């Protein structure tokens, strides 16, 4: 029971981007250094 | 020599056979088959109601399906939530079902002119040109208005009865068991499958959220023009979420290795037939390799094309407010099953192609039937000794060990000792003499003298097989 992944910005609390970027930005993955390969998923260096 | 012409081709053929066997073993769906069997048992064997005796496999009247839809089909499928879809709280159905009815048009036949005063009309069998398209009875919406075959994601199939196309009335279920039952009752009260009908069908999906297996289940019913109807069901386990964990990685690696081996074999066998003796077909050795290569390539391509897109399941899971067009996916899964049967046949053909050293097929049965006799003779001595020791242990350690308590348990205890699961804590404590003696003598007579006799028998059998082959095959 899993789906996609979020990629957008959200303010304090959760989604309400008012002025510029969300105060909890996405912080796109680094070029090199990721792939943790979890129990039954494969992630990268990106995330809030 | 015999190092490049007699040590490589046979080894390569054996490796190819091993790869084919591995690929065939990595294609047996156990959980999907069990889920399909459970769904069929809860559906095909489901009667109409508690008092009625109209089941799916006993279709004998037009009210059998109507009485079946409200009853056991509402208990094994339309179970209330804790309205979800979980009968035993473990069979989670996917999405919602849909119903289709390919009926004969109003006036699908003609009555004789000589008997036009008493004969009105008739209905033909289900077909592309014998499917109703105009309204049939009170058609407020799509409940009695047939949908186009191209506009309703339908096509001809030409199954066991007829080629029922996508034409016919269509309807969608609801998201609640009570609402589905009410809709079924409303459809049964009105003329939905009238006397001018030819075939009916229903399609649902099953997810079983606890298990990663999303399959489709399609029930069908062939209403013949000579009265009555014959129902049936079919389950298609079509999935495209194979890449999960290390098992999926191993399967993918095996598939890639098989593809590379097939490519290498094609490269190695495409040069000695072009710049060499060509048109060799009735040779039993040159056409077979080409046929095997072509069949392997075609099967690999078909398997790859079957999983060209995997967006159908993702789209169904993201939005499950209707019944998706899973008929095409079910047809693709049926074609994949046919391809799997063809691949089993191709594995048999590869085994035949591994029989290049022939004449050793039925001249050795007399020796195998003697080895079997020797093994049967040995099994009597082994079991006599085993039960003697078991009786000794049960009489001595009977009342004080909790392991040699019952006779049916002493046998399992001794088997576990043989496999190497000895305790030896109570055995010595329960009796300091005849406790160590029993264990020591048992080990000595079961691992040094009686287990080495089983190997010697087979050693002699192998030696005599080698001797008689190297005698007769190499003498004449």
């Amino acid at each position: 029971a899993a789906g996609g992944f979020s990629t957008s910005d959200y303010d304090v609390g959760w989604e309400s981007p008012h002025n510029g970027s969300g105060t909890w930005a996405y912080s796109a993955p680094d070029l090199l250094g990721a792939w943790s390969w979890g129990s039954c998923a494969v992630y990268d260096s990106g995330g809030y | 020599k015999y190092l490049k012409s007699v040590l490589r081709e046979l080894v390569t053929y054996l490796l190819f056979l091993i790869v084919l066997c591995i690929l065939t073993y990595g294609m047996m769906s156990s959980n999907v088959y069990y889920y399909t069997r459970m769904m069929s048992q809860l559906f095909l064997d489901t009667p109409v109601s508690k008092t009625e005796k109209t089941n799916f496999k006993t279709l004998s009247s037009m009210e059998d399906f109507w009485k079946f839809t409200e009853g056991s089909l509402l208990d094994g499928l339309y179970w209330k939530m804790q309205n979800r879809s979980f009968i035993f709280y473990e069979n989670l159905l996917l999405g919602v079902p849909r119903i289709r009815q390919l009926r004969v048009r109003n006036g699908s036949c003609s009555i004789p002119q000589d008997l036009r005063d008493e004969i009105k009309e008739c209905y033909d069998v289900y077909s592309v040109s014998s499917e109703d398209r105009a309204p049939f009875g009170p058609r407020n919406g799509t409940a009695w208005i047939y949908t186009s075959e191209k506009d309703l994601n339908g096509s001809s199939h030409w199954g066991i009865i007829a080629t029922y196309s996508g034409a016919g009335y269509y309807l969608d279920l609801s998201r609640t068991r009570e609402e589905t039952a009410a809709q079924v009752a409303s459809l049964k009260k009105n003329v939905w499958l009238d006397r001018g009908t030819r075939a009916t069908f229903i399609d649902f999906s099953v997810y079983n959220a606890n298990i990663n297996l999303f399959c489709v289940v399609r029930l069908l019913v062939e209403f013949p023009a000579t009265g009555g109807v014959i129902p049936s069901w079919q389950f298609q386990p079509l999935k495209l979420i194979r890449y999960v964990t290390t098992f999926d990685f191993f399967l993918a690696a095996c598939e890639i290795i098989f593809c590379f081996f097939i490519f290498y074999y094609v490269v190695e066998e495409i040069l000695e037939i072009r710049i060499h003796k060509l048109h060799y077909f009735r040779s039993f050795w040159n056409c077979l390799d080409v046929v095997i290569v072509v069949l392997s390539v075609v099967a690999i391509g078909i398997n790859i094309y079957r999983t060209s897109n995997v967006e159908v399941l993702l789209q169904f899971l993201e939005d499950q407010n209707t019944f998706p067009n899973f008929e095409h996916l079910a047809y693709w899964q049926i074609q994949f099953n046919n391809i799997a049967a063809v691949t089993v046949f191709f594995v048999w053909i590869k085994l035949f192609k591994f029989i290049n050293f022939n004449r050793t097929m039925s001249q050795l049965s007399t020796t195998m039937s003697r080895c079997a006799k020797d093994l049967f003779g040995f099994a009597i001595m082994f079991f006599i000794i085993f039960l003697a020791y078991a009786q000794l242990a049960y009489l001595v350690f009977g009342t004080q060990v909790d392991d040699f308590s019952t006779f049916q348990e002493c046998i399992f205890t001794q088997f576990r000792i043989i496999l190497g699961d000895i305790n030896f804590a109570e055995i010595e404590e329960a009796n300091r003499v005849l406790g160590p003696i029993y264990f020591t003598t048992f080990v000595f007579f079961m691992f040094f003298i009686l287990l080495n006799m089983f190997a010697a028998i087979i050693a002699d059998t192998y030696s005599e097989v080698k001797s008689d082959l190297a005698q007769q095959k190499a003498e004449m």
